[PDB]
């Protein structure tokens, strides 16, 4: 929003950092959710399977901003700091694992009886009731509307990678559940072709007017100085 | 066995109530220390105060508060809690916590992490481990 | 075939780019097209219903129309029923106080269409007398939006089913999104011991707020801009 | 982490003054006063953090242009009365003096990215 | 070591607490309050409490007055506060300080002194 | 605005030459200005005696032997209201210590019954004697010393006559200080009233619940110590805290009993049966009804005709019996309409 | 659908001032009404009578406002009272805000004239 | 079909060795399926705060924004070049429809052009007389259509969706979730 | 491993003694090799045993019986979460600080007489008249 | 003038004992820049015993008003009037002062003087 405001551009690399690490946040909040959910109607154990690989991405999250949970590291411009040396390597192997994580979670519901007792037919929303209510996401996909804003009107890069969209028919727990499980796939997708495609250069825009310059310059250039002075106070 | 049996009631108000969630998570597994989280208060040790308190929740929380059976404690958790945080200028949050019910430790952090409420734990266990009971009566 | 013998990624050869190629363009380019399209559009509503659109307003992508409060349940009905509009889903509800302006409040609804993959934005004014007709009528979820505008601005909405506050404490006074209303406000709670339950008392600060907004630039920051505006849409030049 | 005040290899301090970490200070976390020192420098007469309104979120630590106020990897500083986590100055300092090695550790990997 | 109270009470404080720092015995700025004055005003909160314990940080006036002056052969001294050891920038903002006039010449940011010859 | 409503001023000097200027309007972020010691805070009337202080900002020191016990005081000031110090009567440089500072000085130190480690007068007559020095020492601006109704030296009960001595030795060492008497003291949780009597088992009488006594609201006596903290022309004086209307035991037991809607169950036993009870029942570890307060039933209270009253503070008690159901509350107990109404409703479905 | 919850009245702004003070008579009558039932909810030291007194002293604050839209927004605000009184949605604390009066005195001091204020700085 | 199963082997995770792995590959439910205990020498090795690559580390930049010699700030100055928002009233786009455009005008030169300008923006014509005054032509190019149609929601980047199933679908025919690409 | 093998070999590599020190703080069996000792003389160690999981391969024995986490020294307490590869004892000298004055660690005093007194460093900003009379 | 004091739910004391100014910002006197000067601010005057004072424990400064922080910007002075009253609020106008307009010339800087020299000007 404020970067539409300020009419800037943020460079081609933080758009890749950007939509890698929304796809990281969409499994660490479809972790919290899913298995919430599950834990809700008595399934405990997915909670506890679902929290370490949470606890993986977590690291991430620590690792590029210092912080495990509210990292301040998306900013209006790009990031606030590049990714250190060893971050691909380390998303890559925890990306080459963490399929099977899914499967175990879908060994446990899935085709379990009881979860279909719990989910099926529970909570149903028609299409127009759920446009009518202001629904969105699973909410709205569920119902059988194919709609998404990653594909309907795309963002920072996510024009440029490849992924696939999860829309129900029956508007119910059940199917959005479905939904959700399809896009913890969908994600790491993503996360593998950023993975492979992250490219070279700046992560925040190149104008000290927006951004502030790196500290070198601070230290050194008389304008970075008046610069960084006036947009920190 | 106050130590050993350690169960807590969980005010999970906010973010820090995630944070709480991964010390029962399999990295740091806190039921391997004997704490066992319990909904009713009837049950419950040890108020953890997770989150910015409200105006609007004050009364539910000194609610639950004076529903606990004695001996009671009660941990500060985040900055909303202790002081009010991000919110301390808001017409609708308490400034701490402290308003409302007497407090035994404080855990700083926004959120504070896992190991930082683990450690905050631990200090309470050790003003637990010297206090004086049976020797509190004979000085009487 | 073991993962003792996996391959080592970190010592991979990297790819390496000497230098880094981003040319200069500015972004609103992109929706140039695309503004003469919502120009086309709103010429065509408000050609449709000269009763009710005082006007409309386009920014990039985002397209405005300027009504009054009367107007809303007729334009509303056409943004939701017309076959080229079909507007089915409603996405928020708020309010903006400007206390400059006879009517404080300027209430604003953003709408969407999933059939045809667009949004729009309708505006309106109020006061803290004169209420808005609610759109729960049409839009269910308009409910609670309409709820939120008046607990935290004091806008009325004619005809809403059941309006109360929904954020702020039981008997809260005051509308605390307005802009005389006080950053924290005029209470606040404590325990009291001698009556053994919380009240309430006139606010003090053991540190008063400090508001650094005096700060703010003694030099105009951005100049007028540039104007978007197809040739279609600007009046001729005589000769 | 937790908060420490910086010393330049010589034992100065290093902050001086310029109050942009209590501009930028997104809790209002900070208060400082300062005047001219008897040996003519810019330095602070207070420097106050009340850690239960901080958020933690290393904005002053940026601002900094001197690398003066940081963030230490510490977490395990609770403590048993709220007083005890309204640091003023000298408690700040100490903290630098104290995690001044773990602060070069981490000041020697991530330089270069700030 | 004896301090008068508002009560007309007697505070009895080792004299090494007494002391601003334990490298210095005075205050250094005119708005710092003295150790007697914190004490005087404070002594509730200090009762049954261990001061060998309390934060006593080293005063820095006098550590960088104990650093030798740096001569220099032409009228403008460069200070930057570099760490030649460690990567990044990690010294103060880089400044040039006129040594023509007698004496020393002190950096804004870090005291070094500085010197013409 | 918040407001002082304890200070007549804004400028106050102690008798002792100190100038406190009271800052804010007097919420929880004011100070008065005054700094007090309150032993015996953790009781039933000192925790409202530190609430009343504390809430104005007025610094309380706050004297304790076990920790657990002093919490919630914590809760009623702003930081750095409240303040902690470990105390213990056969420490004299803890009393000392916690003295100190303070200009206000109030000692409701007082136990109902004995311990293997204070009798009557080592409570009454050496703790009070000791507190007066500490405060004659460091020359306190005001002392507080609080004592019971009926305290006379030469008493056949224990606890009177105690309580008379520590008056004497008080007002010998200290000759400024002020002696409070309250009547019984119920309210909220008090002790040996009303809510023994909504919950015993059965209360055992050996004069038929005979004596008389004005019974006070402890919150009345909060308000009248706060009122005499803070005006220093009750200095030198004795004062006289009792209930309006004057009521017997059985009287009182009646009404608890209409208020409960549960009847009460008394027993009178002669003198020498329960005295025996009392002193077998002393073995436990616990505080169980003693053999002096069997003594005391035997005793009506007897108001001091000289004596300063809650007139001389501006002060009118509550009563008793408007204020019994709000305070026994938790214990109460708990058609031709109504049939007519309730078949129109549905009471079983599919 | 989204259903009204109990005690809940469409918001509709009356045209005129007599059609206005019907409702607000019938408004003032479920007030007295529900007095006993809010006596009972909120577990309330006083009486049944004071609740009323209360209810009578809020009515007539706004006896002689003339406007007739500041009427109907008055008129509005007080049912959202009432509906958050009767079914028990306040709690006892924010409930008795309502009852200043019924709380102990604060203390010795509180100024009439000149020279007491001024004497606590409140002139 | 890419993102099928890859052995276990290719996963970074412990897993057993020796006569374990046998009998873990006869007894598990799925052999490929990897433990999830990352691999100790491999993973976040070395430590992050002892990389090589942060001794080596500069701003990055990108040209042409990085040249110092043909770059002025004010030809890259984006945000001073911020669209401005358009406002519309009636009178407008009264005006708009009786003399045309500046892309087509239907205005006459001198005086003319200049007094009808100044007749519509002050409230001679009317919103409406100007509708019903308009011809086909006006209305058929400039409301609605050159057809006759009016104009729908318009969208910016329209999105053309399709329906993967078969092998390539994310669930068998049987459950109720569709892959749309 | 949660195996009972790894315990008895780890208990044999160790000695009854450490088995019976370590059974009796940490609870677990580790063997692994001396790294180094603090300035409070807790002592860290590295295991290199394939049956130990990531971020189990670093651990510290604290040298008193009320252990405490604020009882490690800095250096080693970033490196006991894995924040530099090098123990501080490996440090090499260029990347240590210089320090004019004298190194003193103190861990936590909470709940102790020794706890932080916070105060104001200011004297107040409006400063009284100190009264004298003159004479008419 | 409508009443919207009675509406808005602000204390009473806002509208019986407080009063507000509405001024221009001065141009200040440390820059050249002028962006400042054009809004009316309306801001409240400061009471005697609620303002400001030192906190006993760290020093910061406490405050029992809470408009002290609060400040309305207004696009006239008339809109900024009729938002006062609406409010019931009692204000006082603080009319701006402007430069005086002259003529500057540079060329005056070298005017050719007919006898002794009052001044030397330097440049
Ligand atoms: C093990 C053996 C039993 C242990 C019981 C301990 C005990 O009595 O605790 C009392 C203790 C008293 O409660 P309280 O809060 O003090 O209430 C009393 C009033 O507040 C006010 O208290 P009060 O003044 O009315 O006193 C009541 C009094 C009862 O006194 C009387 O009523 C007797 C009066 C007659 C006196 C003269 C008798 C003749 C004496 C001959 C001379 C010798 O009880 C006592 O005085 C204390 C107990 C005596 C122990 C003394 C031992 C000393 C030597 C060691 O009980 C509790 O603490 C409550 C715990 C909750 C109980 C929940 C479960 C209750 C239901 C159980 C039903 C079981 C059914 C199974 C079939
Ligand atoms: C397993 C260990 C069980 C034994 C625990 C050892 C207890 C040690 C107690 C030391 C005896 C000192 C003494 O005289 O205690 C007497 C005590 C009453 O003492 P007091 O505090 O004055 O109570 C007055 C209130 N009526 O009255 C009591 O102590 C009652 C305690 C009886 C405990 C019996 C346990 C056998
Ligand atoms: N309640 C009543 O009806 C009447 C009470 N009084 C007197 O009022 C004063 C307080 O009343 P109340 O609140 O009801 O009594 P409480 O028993 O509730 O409190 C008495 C206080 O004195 C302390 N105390 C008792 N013995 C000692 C001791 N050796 N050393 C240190 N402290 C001791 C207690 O501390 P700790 O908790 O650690 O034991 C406690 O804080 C007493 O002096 C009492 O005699 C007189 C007339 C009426
Ligand atoms: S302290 Fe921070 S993380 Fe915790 S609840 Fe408050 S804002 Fe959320
Ligand atoms: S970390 Fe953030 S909130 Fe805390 S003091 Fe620094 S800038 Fe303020
Ligand atoms: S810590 Fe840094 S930013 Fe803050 S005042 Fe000191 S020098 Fe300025
Ligand atoms: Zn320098």
């Amino acid at each position: 929003a404020v970067e539409k405001l300020l009419n800037v551009e943020v460079p081609l690399r933080g758009k890749y950092i950007r939509t890698m690490f929304g796809e990281i946040t969409r499994v660490l909040n479809h972790l919290m959710s899913v298995c919430s959910h599950a834990m809700d109607v008595g399934a405990l154990t997915p909670f506890l399977w679902g929290f370490e690989e949470r606890e993986k991405l977590m690291e991430f999250y620590e690792r590029v901003s210092g912080a495990r949970l509210h990292a301040a590291y998306v900013r209006p411009g790009g990031v606030s700091q590049d990714l250190p040396a060893g971050l691909l390597d380390d998303i890559y192997m925890w990306a080459t694992q963490f399929g099977d994580r899914l499967d175990e979670i879908e060994e446990l519901l899935t085709d379990n009886r009881i979860w279909k007792l719990r989910t099926v037919n529970i909570g149903t929303v028609t299409a127009q009731d759920a446009l009518n209510l202001g629904l969105s996401g699973p909410m709205l996909r569920g119902s059988g509307i194919p709609f998404d804003i990653r594909k309907n009107a795309p963002y920072d890069a996510y024009d440029k990678v490849d992924f696939d969209v999860p829309v129900g028919m029956n508007g119910d727990c059940y199917d959005r559940y479905l939904i959700r499980m399809a896009e913890f796939r969908q994600s790491l997708r993503i996360i593998e072709q950023c993975c492979n495609d992250m490219p070279a250069g700046a992560v925040k825009v190149e104008d000290f007017k927006i951004n502030s310059p790196p500290r070198n310059l601070m230290k050194e250039d008389m304008e970075a100085l008046i610069h960084h002075f006036l947009l920190y106070t | 066995a106050r130590q050993g049996s350690f169960w807590p009631v969980t005010f999970g108000l906010a973010c820090c109530a995630v944070e709480m969630m991964h010390v029962s998570a399999p990295r740091y597994d806190q039921d391997r220390l004997g704490i066992i989280f319990r909904a009713s208060p009837r049950q419950s040790d040890i108020m953890i105060v997770a989150g910015t308190l409200t105006n609007k929740m004050a009364p539910v929380l000194r609610q639950v508060y004076d529903q606990m059976p004695e001996p009671r404690w009660v941990i500060s958790m985040g900055s909303c809690a202790n002081g009010g945080g991000y919110y301390h200028f808001s017409y609708s949050v308490v400034r701490g916590c402290d308003r409302i019910v007497p407090v035994d430790v404080y855990v700083p952090g926004c959120p504070p992490t896992s190991e930082a409420l683990m450690y905050g734990v631990f200090q309470l266990q050790r003003k637990m481990r010297n206090t004086k009971i049976t020797r509190m009566w004979y000085r009487k | 075939p073991s993962w003792e013998n996996i391959k080592d990624i970190r010592l991979d050869p990297k790819v390496h780019v000497d230098e880094v190629y981003e040319p200069i363009v500015n972004p609103a380019d992109r929706y140039l097209q695309h503004v003469s399209d919502l120009h086309q559009y709103a010429k065509y509503i408000m050609a449709a219903l000269p009763k009710y659109i005082q006007g409309f307003s386009v920014w990039k992508d985002e397209l405005t129309l300027h009504v009054a409060p009367s107007a809303v349940i007729p334009v509303t009905t056409f943004l939701r029923d017309n076959t080229s509009t079909q507007y089915k889903s409603i996405i928020d509800i708020t309010a903006v106080d400007y206390p400059s302006r006879e009517n404080r409040f300027e209430v604003v609804y953003n709408f969407l269409s999933v059939r045809h993959n667009s949004r729009i934005r309708l505006k309106t004014y109020a006061t803290e007398v004169t209420p808005v007709p609610s759109i729960t009528c049409l839009y269910e979820g308009a409910n609670w939006f309409e709820r939120e505008a008046y607990d935290m601005y004091g806008v009325f909405f004619e005809g809403h089913p059941d309006l109360r506050r929904i954020m702020t404490d039981y008997g809260f006074e005051g509308h605390p999104l307005r802009k005389d209303f006080p950053l924290t406000g005029y209470t606040e709670v404590r325990w009291d011991e001698e009556k053994r339950r919380v009240v309430y008392e006139p606010l003090e600060l053991t540190q008063a707020f400090r508001n650094f907004s005096a700060g703010s630039t003694a030099w105009e920051p951005v100049g007028p801009g540039r104007d978007d505006r197809p040739d279609s849409f600007k009046l001729p030049t005589p000769k | 982490g937790e908060h420490a005040l910086r010393r330049y290899p010589s034992g100065e301090e290093r902050c001086i003054a310029c109050k942009l970490c209590e501009a930028i200070c997104p809790a209002l976390a900070i208060t400082i006063d300062a005047e001219e020192r008897i040996d003519g420098s810019r330095r602070t007469t207070k420097y106050d953090i009340d850690m239960t309104k901080c958020i933690y979120c290393g904005y002053c630590q940026e601002s900094c242009p001197v690398d003066a106020i940081v963030e230490t990897p510490n977490v395990e500083y609770a403590t048993e009365t709220r007083e005890e986590l309204l640091y003023n100055k000298e408690k700040l300092l100490a903290n630098g003096d104290k995690w001044e090695l773990e602060l070069q550790y981490a000041l020697d990997a991530d330089a270069p990215y700030r | 070591k004896s301090i008068i109270s508002y009560n007309g009470n007697t505070i009895e404080i080792p004299e090494e607490y007494t002391k601003q720092a334990p490298n210095r015995d005075s205050t250094w700025a005119p708005a710092q309050a003295s150790k007697t004055e914190i004490y005087k005003n404070n002594m509730v909160r200090f009762e049954q409490k261990d001061l060998s314990k309390q934060p006593m940080p080293y005063a820095g006036i006098e550590l960088i007055a104990q650093q030798p002056v740096r001569f220099v052969h032409g009228n403008t001294a460069v200070c930057d506060g570099a760490n030649h050891n460690g990567p990044g920038a990690q010294g103060h903002p880089k400044i040039f300080i006129n040594v023509d006039a007698p004496g020393s010449h002190a950096c804004q940011y870090c005291g070094t002194r500085y010197e013409k010859e | 605005m918040n407001s002082f409503e304890n200070l007549a001023q804004d400028v106050n000097i102690t008798r002792s030459g100190k100038t406190l200027i009271a800052k804010g309007t007097g919420g929880r972020s004011s100070r008065t200005g005054y700094t007090a010691t309150v032993f015996g805070a953790n009781g039933f009337l000192g925790s409202y005696l530190t609430a009343k202080l504390a809430k104005h900002g007025t610094t309380v020191v706050v004297p304790y032997r076990e920790e657990m016990a002093k919490r919630h005081l914590k809760v009623t000031g702003d930081l750095g209201v409240v303040n902690f110090l470990e105390m213990d009567l056969r420490n004299l440089e803890s009393i000392d210590e916690a003295v100190r500072h303070s200009d206000i000085v109030v000692n409701l130190i007082g136990r109902e019954y004995e311990t293997k480690n204070f009798n009557y007068y080592d409570v009454h007559v050496e703790g009070a004697r000791r507190i007066a020095e500490a405060v004659k020492k460091h020359n306190i601006a005001r002392y507080i010393h609080v004592s019971a109704f009926n305290a006379e030296i030469d008493s056949p009960s224990e606890f009177n006559h105690t309580k008379g001595l520590g008056e004497q030795v008080t007002k010998d060492i200290v000759p400024w200080a002020t002696i409070v008497r309250p009547a019984p003291m119920f309210g909220r949780e008090d002790k040996w009233f009303l809510d023994r009597m909504a919950r015993s088992p059965c209360l055992v009488s050996a004069n038929k619940f005979q004596e008389t006594s004005n019974p006070v609201h402890v919150i009345d006596v909060a308000a009248a110590l706060e009122r005499i903290c803070f005006d220093d022309s009750t200095v030198a004086q004795t004062f006289e805290l009792y209930g309006p209307q004057k009521f017997t035991q059985k009287q009182i037991i009646d009404m608890v009993s209409e208020t409960l809607r549960k009847e009460v169950r008394h027993i009178e036993l002669p003198k020498a049966l329960y005295q025996a009870y009392t002193k077998a029942t002393q073995a436990i570890w616990w505080p169980t009804y003693s053999p002096d307060q069997v003594e005391r039933q035997f005793l009506s209270q007897k108001i001091d005709p000289s004596a300063k009253t809650f007139n001389d503070l501006d002060l009118t008690p509550m009563e008793l019996p408007d204020l019994m159901f709000k305070l026994i509350r938790p214990y109460r107990v708990n058609v031709s309409q109504l049939e007519n109404k309730e078949k129109t409703f549905v009471h079983i479905l599919d | 659908a989204i259903i009204a919850t109990a005690f809940a009245e469409t918001v509709k702004f009356s045209g005129s001032k007599q059609e206005l003070q019907k409702r607000t008579l019938a408004l003032y009558r479920q007030f007295l009404r529900g007095a006993p039932t809010f006596a009972d909810l909120y577990e309330v030291q006083f009486s049944i009578p004071t609740i009323r007194t209360k209810i009578r002293q809020e009515f007539e604050r706004h006896r002689f406002v003339d406007d007739l839209s500041i009427q109907n927004v008055l008129y509005a605000k007080g049912h959202m009272e009432y509906q958050e009184c009767i079914n028990f949605w306040k709690q006892q604390a924010q409930f008795l805000k309502y009852f200043p009066e019924e709380d102990d005195i604060q203390g010795r001091h509180q100024p009439s004239n000149f020279v007491d204020k001024f004497l606590k700085n409140r002139a | 079909l890419p993102g099928g199963p890859v052995p276990v082997f290719k996963k970074y995770t412990v897993g057993s060795k020796g006569i374990w792995e046998k009998l873990r590959v006869l007894l598990a439910i799925a052999p490929n399926r990897s433990t999830g205990n990352p691999i100790v020498p491999l993973y976040r090795v070395p430590t992050p705060g002892s990389r090589p690559e942060a001794n080596v580390y500069q701003d990055p930049s990108s040209y042409p924004t990085n040249d110092i010699a043909e770059n002025p700030y004010w030809k890259r100055d984006h945000r001073r070049a911020y669209p401005q928002t358009a406002f519309f009233d009636q009178k407008t786009v009264t005006g708009l429809l009786e003399l045309g455009s500046e892309a087509t005008p239907r205005i006459a030169d001198g005086e003319a052009g200049t007094k009808a300008l100044a007749n519509i923006a002050n409230g001679g014509v009317s919103f409406t007389q100007a509708l019903g005054k308009s011809s086909k032509d006006v209305i058929y190019g400039e409301v609605l259509t050159v057809n006759g149609l009016p104009p729908v929601a318009p969208t910016l980047a329209p999105k053309q969706w399709k329906i993967i199933e078969g092998e390539a679908a994310i669930y068998p025919k049987g459950y109720p979730c569709r892959t749309f690409h | 491993s949660s195996s009972l093998y790894r315990v008895l070999r780890n208990a044999w590599e160790v000695g009854p003694r450490s088995y019976w020190k370590q059974l009796n703080s940490i609870g677990d069996t580790k063997s692994g090799r001396l790294v180094g000792t603090d300035i409070y003389g807790n002592k860290f160690y590295e295991t290199d045993h394939q049956d130990e999981i990531h971020l189990r391969t670093r651990y510290v024995e604290y040298k008193e019986k009320d252990y405490d986490m604020s009882q490690v020294e800095p250096g080693w307490h970033f490196w006991l979460g894995y924040g530099v590869d090098t123990a501080p004892c490996n440090t090499p000298k260029e990347k240590l600080p210089i320090r004019a004055y004298p190194y003193k660690f103190q861990p936590n005093y909470t709940g102790t007489p020794g706890a932080f007194v916070t105060y104001n460093t200011l004297k107040p900003k409006i400063s009284a008249w100190e009264p004298v009379t003159k004479q008419r | 003038v409508p009443a919207h004091e009675i509406v808005s739910g602000a204390p009473a004391e806002l509208s019986r004992n407080r009063v507000v100014r509405i001024y221009q910002q001065a141009k200040p006197a440390t820059q050249s820049g002028e962006y400042g000067t054009f809004a009316w601010r309306l801001d409240w005057d400061i009471v005697d015993v609620a303002n400001r004072w030192e906190n006993d424990l760290i020093g910061w400064q406490s405050s029992g008003d809470y408009m002290q922080a609060t400040q309305m910007k207004f696009t006239s002075k008339e809109s900024a009037i009729k938002f006062a009253n609406k409010q019931g609020w009692d204000f006082y106008i603080q009319e701006p002062h402007h430069r005086k307009f002259r003529v500057k010339q540079y060329a005056n800087n070298f005017v050719h003087s007919y006898g002794k020299l009052k001044h030397i000007r330097t440049k």
